[PDB]
């Protein structure tokens, strides 16, 4: 039975060996996982930063390029709103008082016509007394 | 004949005997010298039968008495020959049988009575009285098929009087508003009065122009028809007040009508005939026997308008230079001779108190050569403008004065004033104005600076105390414009009898602006009639010059109350129907 | 200001109209010659002679060109303003009594019945007939004219009668009596879209035309037959010659027929201006608010 020993064995031995080398086989796998993971995480970083970098510059580049006042806030130089104001006040209160005195004097005539209404009886005596002097 | 007052008898006489004068006298060699011209009075008696020489006592006689074939024929005698051939000393001239103690007729014994006073009482008197505005405007219609004289038109009032046919021709109105004047084919109606009643009448066929004394003693009447009364004459003077006649006059060239100037009171005048004076004394219709006014080459004359001074302007001779001159009234001598050399033009400018003259000198650099009358030994400043001045107008009655220059788009207003220092000052341009024509108001400042503006209103307003635009009339009926006499309304207004655009005449304050018109038919004449101020006194003038505030009373509102309560309800009776009429517009 | 009154005919001026501009002014008259007048000063350009009958209406256009008659000559005639010439001729089976143009002159109204006439320019044709009838209905229409734009129709009737008619369904709606006689004539506001209707049974009135209610009465003391909205002015006028309430009714030499002038919206009289010489037949208003009308029995339109 030496001859069928020696079989039994080598079905262990070959079977055991193998399957280390699964292990082995298994761990090369498992490896190449550990592998793959560090070149994820650098270009995650990277692939950010790179887009972002960039637009960074261009958007502040786009806004420089507009920063230039083209707008100047000097197309006539006038800037006004009060100007249209201010003038409306002189005129309209001089116009009432000026007219007001105006008025006045141009009464007075009839005032005047009124002291001249004395002499207006006074004018008839002097009708009277030219009539009377005949 | 010889004698140094020598003149025949004084009326017509006893039909039987023939008078001759300047006749065939006797005395050798002078009788038969006028034995014809004595065949004067004689020849038309037929033939000459006897023609007795009178000697007044053995002197040398002028006359003689005279007989005919036929006695009553002396009538016919002295009518159709005179002048028959003379020698010695006697001519022309013959009568019937020597007539005396001649007499004559004329109105005596004046007493006024009846027709004194109508016009009087109605203006410069209650016009005072009155208390409206707008001078009391007569209207004129349709060439004189409504004539009307009318009241202040501010108040509720137009019409004073009106009348048809009142003035058949034209308008006039005196300048103190104490008469107004009619032209008609029969001669000159004064009028006057509230009822504008018939004030004098001047019968007087076919006048074609009149005038009116500025002391009211003369009617002047200027006819292109010529009547034979008076002297070969085209012009009749008429006593205004009396209706009498007082002058006749002949006129050569009939070019314009100012020629009796008078004087600023109006106490003596001035005419010219062709290249001589004729000098009527104003207030006698009397020659002058002061020496210049019967001077020999004068060429222009005119008076100051407040100082009763002469002046002429004569053009430059070859050698001797253009002057201008003073001729005082009664002294008749020089107090300013004004030579100045390459005259051009001249007109004479006036200032209304005859405090100074302007002289529009033209060289073209036109000067003005203002006078300082009042200050002594008359000292003279020139104003030398540059730029072809068509208009000055003075501030009436004050030391300032307005002139207008330049090109109608460009056209310059520019305001002066002369001061007590001597020194002239411009006091404001105001550039750009189509103004051409100055209508001050009496009472001062206020110079309407606007053009003719006939149908395109283009009217301008500058006062002078300020220089100050204070309203602007848009007026295209405009073509005159004048200011009242009380200077509380300027009036303009549009003719259609001149032209057909408007046919209107607008009553406006003398502030500067147009308030309302009432149209004229055919606006032969539409005038303010004056409310001349005659006199005031310096002390109730005086500062307030007002019974308290303002005008009179402080208060004032004794006028201003109808304002609000005509307008809401204007007699109540009315208000009630015509209440409605306009609450209708808002709310239809 | 001046009234001109003219007083071409010798029988009674039947209605008037201004036009838009209002220079001319339309009358049709009792006297078979219609006649046409420049307004503005009152010289008489020429008269309208084609009708053999009394014309009663006439109404200008929105453009102010033409003029148009209607008779009961058995005819409804348009006419030629520069010479007078009839060119066309259109009988009618009756009287035509009362016009009022439509806003668009692309329609007519005409008074019988109530008649509807299209006007249909784009054809080269001024319709002999009307294009509808309105039937009469216990009644009898007196006059009638067509609101704006042709919207709505008022009319007023011989026995005092209202009536409303509907431009979509072409038909009469309702009446009430109210007055005690015939309609004499009818003309419509400025812009039309409102109307007042007149009577002869001495009652004037403002009416609305959109509710048929009676809104107001304009008072005088004599029947009113017509009046018509000014432009430039809210203005009614009441009219008659002889006073028209007495029996016995007596005018006097210097013709007693006046001028009223009232208020469209508050409806009183403020004062009164005479000088027509009949009852008041016709009115029409000046288009600057400047004139009324009066149309008598002595044939004359004036313009004041």
């Amino acid at each position: 039975q030496t001859i069928e020993e020696r079989k039994e064995r080598l079905e262990s031995l070959n079977i055991q060996r193998e399957k280390e080398e699964l292990e082995q086989r298994e761990a090369e796998l498992q490896k190449v996982r550990k592998a793959e993971e560090e070149r994820l995480r650098q270009e995650a970083k990277e692939r950010e930063k790179e887009r972002i970098l960039q637009e960074h510059e261009q958007i502040k580049k786009k806004t420089v390029r507009e920063r230039l006042e083209q707008i100047k806030k000097t197309e006539l130089g006038a800037k006004a709103f009060k100007d249209i104001d201010i003038e409306d006040l002189e005129e309209l209160d001089p116009d009432f008082i000026m007219a007001k005195q105006v008025e006045q004097l141009e009464k007075e005539k009839k005032e005047l016509q009124e002291r001249l209404k004395n002499q207006e009886k006074k004018i008839d005596y002097f009708e009277r007394a030219k009539r009377l002097e005949e | 004949g010889d004698v140094l007052k020598d003149r025949p008898q004084e009326a017509d006489g006893i039909d039987s005997v023939i008078v001759v004068d300047n006749v065939p006298q006797v005395g050798p060699d002078r009788l038969e010298k006028l034995k014809n011209v004595i065949h004067k009075i004689f020849s038309k008696f037929g033939k000459i039968t006897n023609d007795f020489y009178p000697e007044e006592d053995g002197k040398t006689k002028g006359y003689i008495f005279l007989e005919y074939a036929s006695p009553a024929h002396a009538v016919d005698a002295v009518k159709n020959a005179d002048g028959y051939k003379l020698d010695k000393q006697h001519t022309f001239r013959v009568n019937l049988f020597t007539d005396f103690d001649k007499y004559m007729t004329i109105s005596d014994e004046w007493d006024i009575p009846e027709k004194q006073p109508f016009k009087d009482l109605g203006n410069l008197r209650y016009w005072l009285e009155e208390a409206e505005c707008r001078d009391q405007y007569s209207v004129i219609f349709e060439s004189g098929d409504r004539t009307s004289i009318f009241w202040n038109d501010v108040k509720d009032p137009v019409s004073i009087e009106e009348r048809a046919r009142w003035t058949e021709t034209y308008v006039r109105w005196s300048p103190k508003g104490t008469y107004l004047a009619t032209f008609h084919q029969r001669g000159i109606a004064l009028w006057g009065g509230e009822k504008f009643k018939q004030i004098q009448r001047f019968s007087h066929q076919g006048v074609q122009l009149i005038d009116f004394s500025p002391c009211e003693r003369y009617l002047v009447t200027f006819s292109p028809l010529m009547d034979t009364q008076d002297d070969p004459q085209a012009i009749i003077i008429w006593d205004i007040l009396t209706g009498h006649k007082k002058r006749g006059f002949h006129c050569e060239s009939s070019a314009h009508w100012p020629i009796f100037k008078w004087s600023h009171d109006g106490k003596f005048f001035a005419r010219m005939t062709l290249d001589t004076l004729s000098i009527y004394e104003t207030p006698s219709m009397g020659l002058l026997d002061k020496k210049s006014l019967k001077i020999s080459g004068i060429k222009d004359f005119s008076w100051s308008p407040g100082g009763n001074i002469i002046a002429f302007w004569v053009p430059e001779d070859k050698d001797i230079p253009a002057r201008v001159t003073l001729m005082q009234l009664p002294t008749r001598q020089e107090i300013r001779v004004r030579n100045l050399f390459n005259v051009v033009d001249c007109k004479l400018h006036w200032q209304k108190n005859g405090d100074y003259l302007c002289v529009k000198v033209d060289r073209v650099v036109t000067n003005f050569e203002i006078f300082r009358m009042r200050e002594k030994q008359v000292p003279v400043d020139v104003v030398e403008m540059k730029e072809t001045i068509i208009a000055f107008a003075w501030e009436p009655n004050g030391s300032k004065f307005a002139v207008l220059h330049g090109e109608a788009p460009r056209i310059s207003v520019s305001f002066y004033h002369v001061k007590n220092n001597g020194k002239i000052e411009l006091i404001k341009m105001f550039d750009k104005q189509q103004a051409n024509t100055i209508f001050w108001s009496p009472q001062g400042q206020f110079v309407v600076l606007a053009g003719l503006r006939s149908m395109n209103g283009a009217l301008a307003f500058v006062d002078t105390s300020d220089c100050t635009v204070m309203n602007i009339a848009e007026h295209y009926m405009a073509s005159d414009v004048e200011w009242d006499p009380t200077g509380r309304y300027v009036v303009t207004s549009v003719s259609w009898w001149s032209h057909k655009v408007d046919n209107a005449y607008w009553l406006w304050t003398f502030q500067g602006r147009l308030l309302q018109k009432n149209n004229k038919d055919r606006f032969c004449q539409l005038l303010w009639r004056p409310r001349p101020p005659t006199l005031l006194s310096q002390e109730q003038i005086k500062q307030i010059k007002k019974d308290l505030k303002k005008y009179s009373k402080i208060f004032e509102q004794k006028d201003r109350l109808s304002q609000s309560k005509a307008s809401k309800e204007l007699v109540e009776r009315r208000r009630t129907m015509m209440e409605d009429f306009r609450k209708y517009r808002k709310m239809a | 200001m001046k009234p001109i009154l003219l007083q071409g005919h010798e029988r009674s001026i039947t209605q008037i109209k201004y036009n838009r501009e209002g220079d001319l002014l339309f009358t049709v008259a009792k006297d078979p010659i219609v006649n046409v007048w420049y307004s503005v000063n009152g010289e008489r350009l020429g008269t309208y002679m084609g009708h053999t009958g009394a014309v009663w209406c006439v109404d200008a256009d929105w453009d102010t060109k033409h003029v148009l008659t209607g008779s009961a000559d058995n005819s409804c005639r348009l006419w030629d303003c520069e010479t007078g010439k009839q060119l066309a001729l259109l009988k009618t089976n009756s009287a035509v009594r009362t016009c009022g143009f439509d806003f668009g002159g692309n329609i007519i109204m005409f008074s019988t019945f109530v008649s509807f006439f299209d006007l249909r320019d784009p054809s080269q044709i001024d319709n002999n007939e009307p294009y509808m009838k309105i039937p009469c209905n216990d009644s009898k229409i007196t006059s009638a004219v067509w609101g704006p734009l042709g919207e709505c129709i008022i009319a007023g009737h011989e026995s005092g009668e209202l009536n409303q008619y509907s431009a979509k369904s072409g038909e009469v709606l309702v009446n009430v009596k109210e007055h005690s006689r015939q309609i004499n004539d009818i003309q419509l506001s400025r812009d039309m879209t409102m109307f007042v209707t007149a009577s002869k049974d001495n009652t004037a009135k403002l009416f609305d035309s959109t509710t048929l209610e009676h809104q107001k009465t304009f008072r005088t003391e004599r029947p009113v037959n017509s009046a018509a909205l000014s432009p430039n002015y809210d203005h009614v006028v009441l009219g008659g010659g002889q006073e028209a309430m007495d029996v016995t009714t007596t005018s006097t030499r210097i013709g007693k027929f006046e001028a009223r002038f009232f208020h469209l919206a508050f409806e009183e009289e403020f004062g009164r201006v005479k000088g027509h010489f009949g009852p008041i037949n016709s009115v029409a208003f000046h288009p600057d608010g400047k004139s009324y009308s009066s149309g008598g029995e002595d044939g004359y339109v004036r313009i004041h």
